[PDB]
């Protein structure tokens, strides 16, 4: 599934859109761990 | 005096920039500043501060390409386009020479409004005077150095330019410079060049 | 002035490809000169000369090389270059391609001989667009509003009504006098001739209509020359017989077609996707041929609609026209498939004559802000309903929800208006501000406080 | 107090371990296979004018041949 | 091996067409020749000789073609290729970029004539580097560090300081003071008149320039001799290194001036251009300037490069980066990350990787705390730039006493040990020693990769 067309501009604009949701994981994972953390010591408690 | 274009007015010595150009803009004045003797690039009427002010004696506005109505309101607004300098209002087309030139007309003329533009803009140089040389457009002076090149049958570059496409505007962005001028009254002038690329 | 020597005549042919024609021993020929090509079978086609070169001449005939021989055709060579016959009594008129009549009327009986590339106008004495034309879309008229002599294209697709809103426009002429529109045609169907042939005649308005169409049985080499008999004509109604003329030139994505397929038979260096590198200025010629002088009270202005092609707007065609043009009117499919008429996205359509044609004496107070503000409130809800889908739908900001109930408002009350409303310009404002009165005040930012407190609480 | 804040922490991680696996596998592998496209229809771009120029280049020669 | 006939003079000028000039009824002619074209009017111009076929000679015109007549021009052919006068008096000499001077001093007594293509060195001559090469950056010295034979490059950008930390890398080389025959060449291609005036007054005012040979070209120079720039630059360091035995430090820098000059003459001799319209040959044409470096058996010269290049637009997948990272052994990124956050030098340490560090440092050649102290310093760089990211979505309670540690440890490292100031002289023992003042901010058992054997001698103080 493609999206636009290719022009050499549009490379650099979905390598930036790229690097937007490579760190949207690495942003959240953390935050899904943050809570996963207090998840499994409220349990203990 | 007669003068060829295409050839770099002889001078005394190149001196290091050292006095600031204030464009009066917030953000172009204290962040990116530039200086009287400096080149500039933007992706651009508009600028009417470089006329009113910026502390440069002769301004010197070249439209490379420029649209058929948009050409038609710079030298509509600049004769009633008026400052101060001691008080007195004073027109700004005192100091002011413009190089009209609209896409209708021919393309070997379109790469002959920049060097025309800066050879005015060295003579007034010499003189003592800073000189702001405002290039309006050289990406409709780089899209008539590709259709020349085209008519020639020549070898293009990336994108269709001709290979020469770096030589040609480092033969124009480097005309620009404070400098000891030649001459025995021992005086020092400057040309700021502030050229647009596609937005 | 006039020219009494006999036409030299020439059998001698020597090659034949695609739209050219090559001649030999010519004696001293011409550059741009039309040539008079008399075939065999004795049906007669023109050409014009593309090249010399010593006694060698390449002409591209207009009809096509469909039957052209080599030892038989004669190529009489007209002396001059190519010159119309123009006259005010071709306003209500239909010509082909060439400028022959397809009404079953006569040849037209000049008042002058004009050439087609014309005479460039010294821009000193070039006085500039400030009379605002009003075209009854909201679209337009209260975000990207067009001037008396503005040239402003029409960026569209293939499926999309461009051709509506071309003879909505047309109808719908305002000034708040009688325009006389010329209208070229180039590459157009017979579906789309009947369109807009059956309109101006339905209101009544084929008074003053020139038609120039060119249709696709046509031949491609006609459309060369289209638009340029179009503007030579429309330049004779506007700076002689003082009229108010408006053009419009439809698919000017099917001149750069034909533009390219003569360059692609002269086997010239090819620009970017095949187009001749001479483009920029041969398009140029066509459209700067607009505006309005300072001695004569007339005018004229340019409407050119093209397709381009699979939705790009860095296609060369729609990229080199918005370098000579003076802002363009986007039509968007996207708006298209939600059933809008018209579809116009005004986020990346631009008007760059807008900002002096309105204002106190033009419109009324509060035409600069309230279209500086309808901008930013649309960008930024065109940026939160891309996040709506992914992350959430009500989440992170509950203002929020009032940019999404902007962009339902803004499609379909202010740019939605069907075929024949005919919203004047004050109708257009206080529609514009019942869509920025759902927002509050301190987020109107673009509008300051002085034009702000007269028409927020109405 | 360490009930009603166990409930509605796995109520927070469903909707946030969904966000985290709606990008991993739904958006970067859109994007990185929609510029997987951009550079295999850039190669072409530049193959039609490795041969639009190679084509001017014979003709050239020919005509070079000519004038001899 | 001298040559004594007279030289011809030839007004048989046949053909003009952009900077080429075919001349014709040439009696022999050379490849790369070398003619010095007459105008009528009586200015003189130089030129290289492109291409030759039958009694046929096409030069090129250095300087340019405009004002060449096809009647009253009279070009005259040297005999010989292109030659260069080298001598060990061209240090604390400006040239321009064809060898003539530029400092107001005169011409070079030229102690032996060289080529300037040289030829490629012997794989079998050639030995490993083994010392290392002080640059006073502690960015580069500590963590990145360079040996003696190296070629490693400064991935830039534009309006990012790679000339204002070429300029500085060229004040303050030395080789290491272990308690000595050091020269550099300095090649700029492609630079303004406010850079090559920054270059000029900046290497004269500090007292370098009795080791420095400086060759200049600006951009309204012509775009031939930013071609011979290099190899110029590259004849007088191999003159230098292992021919005077001493190390020699080539900085050459925008390599992406240089292929946008190759790219030009190129399309000069009417060839299809390539890949993203450079050359094809450019991989061999980057390399033969490339691979004039290392050491040899039986001289103790050494010659190291640090080519600065600006890719374009951060691309690393252009080819001007792409095939200097297949050639060269490392990288150093100047980045815009750290430029706007004003932290001077900008170079980020987590790309960047010198592939020849593991043989210059060490006991003998710095001290034997070096390989521990910057795999230390890396590892704690790169935790504290992790652990910053979980102090905006989680916050600055809730982190640990460990996280603690590291963002302090972040404010520091990125202020006392990468900024440096332009001005600021660091030996490669003034580096290390900061790098303990940030190491000694954790206690040790968080020191991992440091082994408990030089842990002990350096920690304490």
């Amino acid at each position: 599934r493609i999206e636009i067309f290719p022009s050499r501009m549009a490379q650099t604009i979905m390598k930036a859109r790229l690097k937007g949701a490579q760190t949207g994981r690495n942003l959240l994972k953390k935050k899904s761990d943050a809570l996963t953390l207090r998840f499994r010591q409220i349990l203990k408690k | 005096q007669v003068w060829p274009v295409r050839q770099v007015r002889p001078v005394t010595e190149k001196l290091p920039a050292n006095h600031p150009l204030l464009t009066g803009q917030r953000v172009l004045d204290a962040l990116f500043p530039c200086v009287q003797g400096g080149t500039t690039a933007i992706p651009g009427v508009i600028s009417q501060s470089l006329s009113k002010y910026s502390n440069s004696d002769v301004i010197i506005y070249v439209g490379c390409g420029e649209r058929g109505n948009e050409m038609s309101e710079v030298l509509r607004d600049f004769p009633e386009l008026t400052m101060e300098v001691d008080g007195k209002v004073e027109s700004i087309m005192k100091r002011t020479a413009l190089v009209a030139n609209t896409s209708n007309m021919p393309v070997a003329a379109r790469e002959a409004s920049i060097y025309t533009g800066i050879t005015l803009s060295e003579y007034f140089r010499d003189m003592g005077y800073h000189v702001s040389m405002m290039a309006d457009s050289t990406s409709r002076w780089a899209e008539a150095l590709r259709e020349i090149s085209g008519r020639l049958a020549e070898m293009p570059a990336d994108s269709g330019y001709p290979a020469y496409l770096g030589a040609r505007l480092a033969s124009f962005y480097e005309r620009a410079g404070r400098v000891k001028c030649l001459g025995n009254p021992e005086r020092e002038g400057s040309v700021s060049i502030v050229g647009a690329v596609s937005p | 002035n006039y020219l009494s020597q006999p036409r030299l005549t020439y059998k001698t042919v020597s090659g034949v490809n695609g739209p050219l024609v090559i001649l030999d021993h010519v004696k001293f020929p011409r550059y741009a000169e039309i040539v008079h090509l008399t075939l065999p079978d004795g049906t007669k086609r023109s050409g014009q000369v593309l090249e010399v070169s010593g006694s060698k001449a390449v002409v591209q005939v207009f009809e096509g090389t469909s039957g052209i021989d080599a030892k038989k055709t004669s190529c009489e060579f007209t002396g001059d270059i190519l010159r119309t016959p123009v006259s005010e009594d071709m306003l209500g008129r239909v010509f082909n391609g060439s400028g022959k009549p397809i009404d079953r009327g006569p040849v037209v009986l000049a008042e002058d001989f004009l050439d087609i590339m014309g005479q460039p106008i010294n821009p000193q004495c070039r006085i500039y667009p400030e009379e605002m034309i009003q075209t009854g879309i909201s679209a337009i008229d209260g975000m990207n509003s067009i001037a008396r002599g503005q040239k402003i294209p029409i960026f569209s697709a293939a499926g999309l009504p461009h051709n509506e809103i071309a003879a909505q426009i047309c109808r719908q002429a305002g000034l708040v006098e009688n325009f006389a529109i010329v209208f070229a045609a180039m590459g157009v169907n017979m579906e789309t001739a009947r369109f807009f042939k059956s309109d101006f005649e339905e209101n009544g308005s084929m008074d003053n209509v020139c038609l120039f169409l060119n249709l696709a049985n046509d031949p491609t080499i006609e459309r060369i020359i289209t638009p340029r008999l179009a503007l030579t004509t429309a330049e004779f109604l506007a700076y002689q017989c003082e009229k108010h003329v408006l053009v419009i030139l439809t698919d000017m994505s099917s001149y750069a077609e034909a533009l390219r397929e003569v360059s692609a038979a002269r086997e010239e260096v090819p620009g970017r996707r095949g187009f001749p590198g001479y483009m920029y200025t041969d398009l140029a010629t066509i459209y700067e041929r607009a505006g309005r002088v300072e001695g004569r009270n007339g005018s004229i202005t340019q409407i050119p609609i093209l397709t381009m092609p699979n939705d790009d707007i860095t296609h060369p065609i729609p990229d080199l026209t918005g370098y000579i043009t003076e802002g363009q009117i986007y039509v968007d499919r996207q708006l298209h498939n939600r059933q809008i008429y018209p579809p116009i996205n005004v986020l990346p359509s631009l008007s760059r004559l807008m900002k002096s044609a309105i204002g106190e004496g033009m419109t009324r107070k509060d035409h600069a802000d309230v279209s500086n503000q309808l901008y930013a409130c649309y960008a930024i809800g065109k940026d939160v309903q891309a996040m709506k889908a992914v992350v959430g739908e009500e989440a992170l900001t509950s203002d929020d929800l009032l940019y999404l109930e902007f962009l339902q408002k803004f499609e379909r009350n202010f740019i939605a208006q069907g075929p024949y409303e005919n919203r004047t310009v004050y109708e257009t404002l206080d529609i514009g501000w019942q869509l920025l009165r759902i927002f509050p005040k301190e987020m109107l930012k673009r509008i300051p406080q002085s034009t702000l407190s007269e028409f927020y609480p109405r | 107090s360490l009930q009603t804040s166990f409930v509605t922490l796995d109520e927070a991680i469903k909707i946030t371990n969904r966000r985290v696996n709606a990008i991993e596998h739904v958006i970067i592998p859109r994007i990185e296979r929609t510029l997987a496209y951009i550079i295999t229809e850039l190669d072409e771009r530049e193959r039609e004018e490795f041969y639009r120029l190679k084509k001017i280049q014979e003709k050239k020669k020919i005509l070079k041949e000519k004038s001899d």
